[PDB]
RNA sequence: GAAACUGCGAAUGGCUCAUUAAAUCAGUUAUGGUUCCUUUGGUCGCUCGUACUUGGAUAACUGUGGUAAUUCUAGAGCUAA
RNA sequence: UCGCACGCCCGGCGGCGACGACCCAUUCGAACGUCUGCCCUAUCAACUUUCGAUGGUAGUCGCCGUGCCUACCAUGGUGACCACGGGUGACGGGGAAUCAGGGUUCGAUUCCGGAGAGGGAGCCUGAGAAACGGCUACCACAUCCAAGGAAGGCAGCAGGCG
């Protein structure tokens, strides 16, 4: 379950040792009409870099990419696609950018190949600057 | 000098970025504080913007909070027992943020016995002849004895904490950054966090 | 070795052209800012105690 | 950095073919009729004509 | 640049100062102050190039340090002081009071007013702060951080300030129907009623403004300065009254004026 | 009012294109992730425990000097913030 | 602390300014980031990686965010949509020249941003410098001398050599 690291993994704000005689979870809404998910409230994970249950603000840009690799832990790689217009030829090129985004463990079942909305935040690592804000499934793939 | 650069290291792709400028001053690093336990010695460092930082080097006392009953006291630090960062920071006794120290429980025992008038610690058989605990525990008026009686139903403590009080020293976790701010402030470990770190220290002993 | 001797209680100072090593062995090999008996440079000077307050080298 | 303009413009233009006989005869007739001193002062008036005419063409395309 | 820059080239100056290309390499760098670098008009530009009370910067210095000019009810003695929007620059010997508003174009205008109008001016509130003992603070566009304001005055409104006490008198809430000056952008100097408010979470919000003669136009909030309740301002408006009639209408109104004058 | 101490500037400007190929740079945004002399506006009896003004240096000044030589400086006396 | 006028209670209250300072806005900024964009080369097709490469955790440092650095774990990250490597007689851009429409070449250079003061490195002071008409060295070059030492940096304006 939880507490698999060296230090105690706890949400900083809520104080869990008030005397009695279950644990209250900290969550928020990130805004922009993004509805905070159900697993972020009934969840038992803690996360420093979760957009809903952590100390990150979603601010600036709102992008959307396509999940290609989910091998990094608590973060994944999305693949953005776009058509670039050269002006000599009146045509397009298919280019792409691979950015690494932080995938909170509230979005539980995510497979490769589904369009994911990400949101700009503070720089979370060397190459991570975006959190996953909502997930929609692929074409079909409801099985 | 010692620097904090994104330009000195490789790209996301693994390629080498060639530098276009020198080491600027604002991309600055400094040697670590490596704060030890001893009679206090704080150096000030001149900072960007004309500010100052207080590096502890030796640091004997710190302001620790007992969060369940809300009393923080200046308390002397005796040992560092755990560090999630590194074991050599336990070995060479080093105070950082989120390192786990032992502090003597005597000011918290004084506050608890002043507030509730019940013995805490106190391996029974010993009794203090200098009568200070006696005038602490006794001599209440009839109007205020029911006030202390109303308090002493909310005066029960955890058994792990009571073991640490009978030991005379309790576990705290530091939350201030002593190389940055100067202090060794922190909080007494309680409950699930407490038994988590007690399980870690027991696993370290073996 | 020129010697610039100053007396502060009268505030009067004078350079004296001592060139005698048997006069100067009493000031030799001592560290700065010590009080030395000055009877060696002259029989006329006796009971004068003097602080060695540092000078200038032969290259200035 | 100095405080001066550097905005300048050629007022004339040279023709593409340098020795076209009918162009030479037509320009010589014009400068002889109107008393001119060289051919840059007929080339500049033809160039100002060309700028006005291309402005007119660009407005007619609007 | 290893620090703060202190000059400004004549070419790189903001254009609504209307400084000539040829007479200088440098433009006067505005000192730091209650207005931004490109939003303000320097007092040397206000005296020398436009009023022509002075001829050169030395005469500007002499005017400014005989302690004559009194901007926002206080005398400033530096040549390059930033005098920005809605500022009251007063001259006591000529008895002449000037209020700084953009005209129909983007530039500032010499705008003579009365002393009864010069006793006050108007300010857009930028932010409401709460201070160190629960003390409400209101911050204007010219950094006038008067505290304990009226608790109905909120973020994007305007207030009227009596300058001698330096204190609020009345206010206009940012609401539809009120007049507004467009203090920035491409609509710089227009006057019209606020007809629509379009919210955008995250990005900047815009406002549709319908002028005196029907021509509506959109502008984001940061460039908008409300100037009075309803269809009437609380200040005196300049010549043109904030329309930006087209270039054809400007052309035939100057042509008919020259034809009628002769 | 020379000098000298103190405060401020000297990090702007001027020159050049060697480096540097998602780097610099352009448009666009964010700092809810920070620092900011100065300017302007706020606050500057909020604390509950010799002031009718406290201390002693030091430069300029004076007077001995050293060095082939420098915007090199030593020792002795004074005297302010 | 400093300067102008100098008053009024019955020794005490007083006007107008200067200077100085915790913090807060504001200004001039700065610095890190977000998205998109650049010339040639495959006789450059795999590169990065416990000597940080990609993340997670917890810290150190820094003004702050962040492998920036350290410890412990995970084995990732980019690439045929041209990565990586190499070249450039490559500072980028606003723009310039030629031009029907297309484009082609140039942009050392008066505006903006960058970088740099022979080469690299290190740092004091200061709000702001890794500053060079500031120091500290080392390399190269070079000035004076009594041979012990001292002083230097025109890719600023002139000018000289090459
Ligand atoms: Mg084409
Ligand atoms: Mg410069
Ligand atoms: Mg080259
Ligand atoms: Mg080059
Ligand atoms: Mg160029
Ligand atoms: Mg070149
Ligand atoms: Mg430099
Ligand atoms: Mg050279
Ligand atoms: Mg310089
Ligand atoms: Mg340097
Ligand atoms: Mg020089």
């Amino acid at each position: 379950d939880i507490q698999t690291e060296r230090a105690y993994q706890k949400q900083p704000t809520i104080f869990q040792n008030k005397k009695r005689v279950k644990l209250p979870r900290y969550y928020k809404n990130i805004g922009l009409g993004f509805k905070t998910p159900k697993e972020a409230i009934e969840g038992t994970y803690i996360d420093k870099k979760c957009p809903f249950t952590g100390n990150v603000s979603i601010r600036g840009r709102i992008l959307s990419g396509v999940v290609t690799k989910m091998k990094m832990q608590r973060t994944i790689v999305i693949r953005r696609d776009y058509l670039h217009y050269i002006r000599k030829y009146n045509r397009f090129e298919k280019r792409h950018k691979n950015m690494s985004v932080h995938l909170s463990p509230c979005f539980r079942d995510v497979q490769i190949g589904d369009i994911v909305t990400v949101g700009e935040c503070r720089p979370l690592s060397k190459t991570v600057r975006f959190n996953v804000l909502k997930v929609t499934k692929a074409a079909g793939t409801k099985k | 000098g010692i620097s904090r650069d994104n330009w000195h290291k490789r790209r996301k792709t693994g390629g080498k970025r060639k530098p276009y400028h020198k080491k600027r001053k604002y991309e600055l690093g400094r040697p670590a504080a490596n704060t030890k336990i001893g009679p206090r010695r704080i150096h000030t460092v001149r900072v960007r913007g004309g500010n100052k930082k207080y590096r502890a080097l030796r640091l004997d006392v710190g302001n620790f909070s007992w969060g369940s009953e809300c009393c923080t006291r200046k308390t002397r630090i005796i040992d560092v027992v755990y560090n999630a960062s590194n074991n050599e920071l336990v070995r060479t006794k080093t105070l950082v943020k989120n390192c786990i120290v032992l502090i003597d429980s005597t000011p918290y025992r004084q506050w608890y016995e002043s507030h509730y008038a019940l013995p805490l610690g106190r391996k029974k058989g010993a009794k203090l002849t200098p009568e200070e605990e006696e005038i602490l525990n006794k001599k209440r008026s009839k109007k205020i004895q029911k006030k202390y009686d109303e308090r002493k139903k909310n005066a029960k403590i955890s058994s792990l904490l009571e073991e640490q009080f009978q030991q005379g020293k309790l576990l705290a976790c530091i939350a201030s950054r002593p190389g940055q701010c100067g202090r060794a402030d922190g909080y007494v470990l309680e409950g699930k966090e407490l038994e988590f770190y007690l399980r870690k220290i027991k696993a370290r002993k073996g | 070795m020129k010697l610039n001797i100053s007396f502060p209680a009268t505030g009067c100072q004078k350079l004296i052209e001592v060139d005698d090593e048997r006069k100067l062995r009493t000031f030799y090999e001592k560290r700065m800012a010590t009080e030395v008996a000055a009877d060696a440079l002259g029989e006329e000077w006796k009971g004068y105690v003097v602080r060695i307050s540092g000078g200038n080298d032969k290259q200035g | 950095p100095v405080a001066r303009s550097w905005v300048c413009r050629k007022t004339y233009v040279t023709p593409r073919r340098p020795f076209e006989k009918s162009r030479l005869d037509q320009e010589l007739k014009l400068i002889g009729e109107y008393g001119l001193r060289n051919k840059r002062e007929v080339w500049r008036v033809k160039f100002t004509l060309a700028k006005i005419r291309k402005a007119a063409r660009e407005l007619l395309t609007l | 640049a290893r620090g703060p820059k202190k000059h400004l080239k004549r070419v790189a100056a903001p254009k609504h100062w209307m400084l000539d290309k040829l007479t200088g390499v440098f433009a006067p760098r505005p000192s730091t102050g209650p207005h931004k670098l490109r939003e303000c008009l320097p007092l040397i530009i206000f005296l020398r190039n436009r009023l022509k009370y002075a001829l050169t910067g030395d005469e500007v210095k002499k005017i400014c340090m005989q302690r004559f000019i009194k901007i926002d009810g206080k005398v400033r003695t530096d040549i390059t002081y930033p005098a920005g929007f809605m500022d009251v620059i007063s001259i006591d010997k000529t008895g002449e009071n000037f209020r700084l508003i953009y005209d129909t174009k983007g530039r500032f205008a010499v705008h003579r007013i009365t002393p009864e109008e010069a006793k006050y001016k108007l300010c857009k509130v930028r932010k409401i702060f709460v201070g160190t003992k629960g003390i409400p603070h209101l911050v204007t566009h010219d950094a006038r951080t008067i505290r304990y304001p009226d608790p109905l005055i909120k973020v994007n409104d305007t207030i009227q300030i009596d300058l001698e006490t330096g204190k609020i008198t009345d206010f206009i809430k940012f609401d539809t129907g009120n007049l507004c000056m467009v203090t920035g952008g491409a609509n710089l100097g227009r006057i019209g009623v606020i007809t629509n408010r379009e919210r955008h979470p995250g990005s900047f919000d815009v406002v549709h403004v319908k002028d005196a003669n029907g021509n509506s136009f959109a502008t984001r909030l940061s460039n908008i300065f409300v100037i009075g309740k309803g269809n009437k301002p609380w200040i005196s408006l300049p010549r043109g009254k904030g329309i930006r009639l087209t270039i054809a209408e400007e052309r035939d109104k100057r042509l008919a004026a020259k034809q009628s004058s002769g």
